[PDB]
């Protein structure tokens, strides 16, 4: 929380060569990766789209990018620290497993270009270590599983998708449990004849 | 016997079957199942023979 | 109003009250007015008394031809179904609950037995069919107030039966309801003894408005709760026992069903009538039901939880 | 307005649902005693499950008007648990709901007044004479802490639910219907199934706000509710549905089994009935 007044400051105080330690600054904050509102202050929309407009590109990549991007494009973006690079490494790592519930080993041993299964483990320890993550890897899977995911970014203006999608979810829940519903409903009528023909014989008692 | 087991006589070799709860209950399940239903038709067919009053008489 | 008769006319209660109606005719409460009370501790003291019968005093009142359960609940005792005059020693509850009540302007007073039979009802059974005759010769106006706890769990609906026995002298006229149930060993024979002495009440129930909108906004986030019931996990191998129960309960059946007396009927004792069977019945019935309970519950949860939407 | 906006306590305990009724039941006793809406009290209790509240079972009370102020006659109320204590074990004295406004200094003082027979007692505010459309009831707790100088308690709003009990729900459904019975039986993690139903159709509206609305655009939704909804439908996967699938076989198995039993059950009830009008042997 404190960082994003942090970097409004800094963006306020900060361009260019100031900016280059706020952006170092930026860089190293987990959480503060994408700008989204906290772009929008002018300075920083001149600071970002500037001479260093790559590092506003790694801002992408951290809003849309990936890691792999870095390793097809190792020069494009302003250079990065083993923990910053590490750490874009997680981002596209968290990134897939929003994609898929469990991602494989060799996924991002591919996506990341890692080696194996020490490191590989070691930084996705790091990345559930962090709590973003939950669930552990799946073993007999060589997957992740995940129980959910804490948010790191904004990743840029996804409203469109994400606005359309809280029915989608919302819309199986709802189409199941209403099938369950109706027949329960239709059940109940039949409770209602059931009763109604009881009720009917009590009338003829009399 | 004993034999819970089975054996590839090509093999010449016993394997001792794992005894089957659930499976076994669904073999259990439908067989007596199957033997109601027929049973069912059955007791109605006899209501019916002795409802309908018919017996073949000797001559 | 829907407030009209949540009044409690202390003046008109309590006049009905020393009516007498019932020295008059036996059968002039015809109707039990309740509020939810006696369903509400009731219910979760019947279940949160585990098995243990419970026994004491209900809130209540009387209203034109209708006795009033304000209130009905349990105990965390024991002996009921079992004991002479249980329900006697939870009065002192409203022994002193009641009196400061008024201090408030609850200015009612006492008017019947609450109790539970946790699992297998909330009446009184053939000591407390002496219980109950000797209390209506002693406390008339007085109720077999009966619903069943597990019952009502398997079941889906509350059986409430107000059962103003038929006092010693006054035989069931045309309506006398005498809910028969399936009794334990204890308290069968004394049931066939005493089965038809006890007739019911119009059991109505009566609220505000404020009651409705509360119990639909209860469902307008308990439905979340619906879908999560989650009723396999809570039964595990409770099933087993009722399985192995069950058939047991099947050989209920199989006890009162088993015999070689040829010969005109059951001639020798209540056999009575071919038996149990109904016994196993209302056992396989509820046994099946909780069965849906639990297969409901995790495949509506798969169906909601599991999948079902982005 | 003396509030303090604190945190959590020791609420735990069983509910049904009359009780709810009763808070009706005290503002309609007080009100037809007084000609007017009675700022009443009553003995909330509730379920405390983790960081969860559930507020719940709170009936008639006595509130004595001490010259502005709501009023817990506070050992009248010792005379009343002691007079249901001896019964009523199973639920214990977690707050007091009233009537009227918002909480007010009167209803500060009694929630402080609940605050005397234990340390962190629950507040619960209803009113049939506010104007909202949500289940009136406000539910507030407390912290210890040090603010200017001064080490003061708090007292702050959580959210709740109701009971689960299975007579019990079979009642609330009557008498909201009064003609549920199926419906809402996920009911253990229906909890989270309705409250987060209501959450997310609160959430669809506020994600449509965080488009936009106010709000600006949101980049909390983006992240958040992407990650949560871009998962779902969550929990549908394989193996796991499979031995879900195997749950099924042997509940409909064993199900039917005792159907079964019951059908040849009445085949055996018309047997006998064919035995007196008709079997002679
Ligand atoms: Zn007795």
């Amino acid at each position: 929380s404190n960082l994003l007044e942090q970097f409004i400051l800094l963006a306020k105080g900060t361009s260019g060569s100031a900016l280059t330690a706020l952006i170092s600054q930026v860089l190293e904050a987990p959480g503060v990766y994408v700008f989204g509102e906290l772009l929008e202050l002018a300075n920083v929309q001149e600071l970002a789209e500037g001479a260093n407009a790559a590092y506003l590109q790694l801002l992408n990549l951290f809003a849309y990018g990936t890691y792999p991007d870095y390793i097809a494009n190792k020069e494009s973006l302003p250079e990065l620290s083993t923990a910053q690079q590490n750490k874009l490494k997680h981002l596209t790592i968290v990134s897939l497993a929003s994609r898929m519930k469990c991602i494989p080993y060799s996924v991002l041993l591919k996506d990341l270009e890692m080696r194996n299964l020490r490191e590989l483990e070691d930084l996705i320890i790091e990345a559930v270590y962090t709590d973003i993550i939950q669930g552990k890897l799946d073993q007999r899977n060589q997957l992740l599983e995940v129980d959910f995911c804490i948010g790191r970014d904004i990743r840029k203006k996804d409203i469109n998708n994400i606005v359309k999608t809280l029915h989608e979810w919302c819309d199986g829940c709802e189409a199941v449990l209403l099938g369950i519903e109706q027949q329960v409903l239709r059940a109940n009528q039949y409770k209602e004849n059931h009763n109604r023909t009881q009720q009917q014989v009590e009338a003829e008692v009399t | 016997g004993l034999i819970s087991a089975r054996v590839d006589s090509h093999s010449k070799i016993l394997y001792a079957r794992d005894v089957d709860q659930r499976s076994t209950t669904f073999e259990k399940s439908l067989l007596m199942g199957k033997e109601f239903q027929r049973r069912a038709k059955a007791m109605m067919l006899r209501a019916a023979v002795l409802r309908n009053q018919i017996h073949v008489k000797s001559p | 109003s829907i407030d009209e008769i949540y009044k409690y006319d202390k003046k008109q209660q309590q006049e009905i009250l020393a009516a007498k109606p019932w020295t008059k005719d036996h059968h002039y409460f015809k109707y039990c007015k309740i509020s939810a009370l006696a369903l509400l501790k009731m219910v979760m003291h019947a279940r949160s008394g585990g098995n243990l019968e419970v026994m004491g005093l209900m809130l209540g009142k009387v209203d034109g031809e209708t006795m009033i359960i304000m209130d009905s609940f349990a105990l965390p005792v024991e002996g009921t179904e079992t004991r002479v005059n249980a329900q006697a020693a939870a009065y002192e509850y409203m022994a002193a609950y009641i009196e400061n009540a008024k201090q408030v302007g609850r200015l009612e007073n006492a008017i019947g037995w609450y109790h539970s039979h946790p699992g297998y009802g909330c009446w009184l059974s053939g000591i407390d069919v002496s219980t109950q005759m000797l209390n209506q010769q002693f406390q008339e106006p007085f109720v077999a107030v009966v619903i069943d706890p597990t019952r009502t769990i398997s079941a889906g609906k509350v059986n409430l039966g107000a059962f103003r026995t038929y006092p010693k002298g006054y035989k069931p006229p045309d309506e006398g309801p005498s809910e028969y149930q399936t009794i334990p060993l204890n308290k069968i024979e004394d049931f066939g003894v005493h089965c038809k002495q006890y007739y019911a009440l119009e059991v109505s129930y009566f609220k505000s408005s404020l009651d409705r909108k509360l119990l639909e906004l209860l469902w307008n986030k308990y439905w979340v709760n619906t879908l999560s019931s989650s009723s396999l996990l809570t039964n595990a191998d409770y099933t087993t026992g009722q399985v192995f129960d069950l058939s047991e309960k099947l050989e209920q059946s199989e006890a009162q069903l088993g015999r070689g007396s040829f010969m005109l009927g059951l001639e020798t004792h209540d056999r009575k009538s071919e038996d149990k069977l109904a016994k196993a019945t209302r056992d396989s019935c509820k046994t099946t039901i909780e069965a849906i309970h639990g297969l409901m519950s995790q495949v509506i949860k798969d169906k909601l939880f599991n999948q079902i939407n982005i | 307005s003396v509030m303090a906006c604190g945190v959590t306590g020791s609420v735990s305990v069983a509910l049904h649902p009359l009780v709810i009724l009763n808070i009706s039941d005290h503002w309609i006793r007080m009100r037809s005693q007084e000609g007017r809406p009675v700022q009443v009290i009553g003995a909330l209790i509730g379920k405390q499950e983790g960081r969860n509240i559930e507020v719940m079972n709170s009936f008639e009370l006595l509130s004595h008007t001490v010259e502005e102020k709501i009023i817990i006659d506070k050992e009248y109320y010792y005379t009343k648990e002691e007079q249901f204590k001896q019964v009523f074990k199973e639920l214990e004295f977690l707050g007091w709901y009233t009537t009227g406004g918002p909480p007010d200094p009167s209803d500060i003082h009694v929630h402080k007044q609940v605050c005397e027979i234990i340390e962190s007692p629950l507040f619960l505010k209803l009113n049939p004479m506010t104007k909202h459309t949500d289940l009136p009831v406000s539910v507030f707790e407390s912290v210890i802490d040090i603010i200017n100088g001064e080490a003061t308690m708090l007292f702050a709003e959580l959210t709740y639910t109701l009971a689960t009990e299975e007579a019990e729900r079979i009642g609330v459904d009557h008498v909201a219907r009064m003609t549920s019975t199926v419906a809402e039986h996920l009911i253990a993690q229906h909890s989270a199934i309705k409250m987060l139903h209501s959450r997310v159709k609160l959430i669809l509206e506020y994600v449509k706000a965080s488009e936009a609305g106010e709000v600006p655009f949101n980049h909390e939704i983006l992240r958040e509710a992407y990650a949560l909804c871009h998962c779902l439908p969550v929990l549908s996967t394989d193996k796991f549905k499979t031995d879900f699938y195997d749950q099924c076989n042997d509940v409909g198995l064993m199900a039917y089994l005792g159907t079964i039993t019951k059908t040849c059950n009445t085949m055996n009830q018309f047997v006998n009935k064919f035995n007196v009008l008709y079997d002679r042997q």
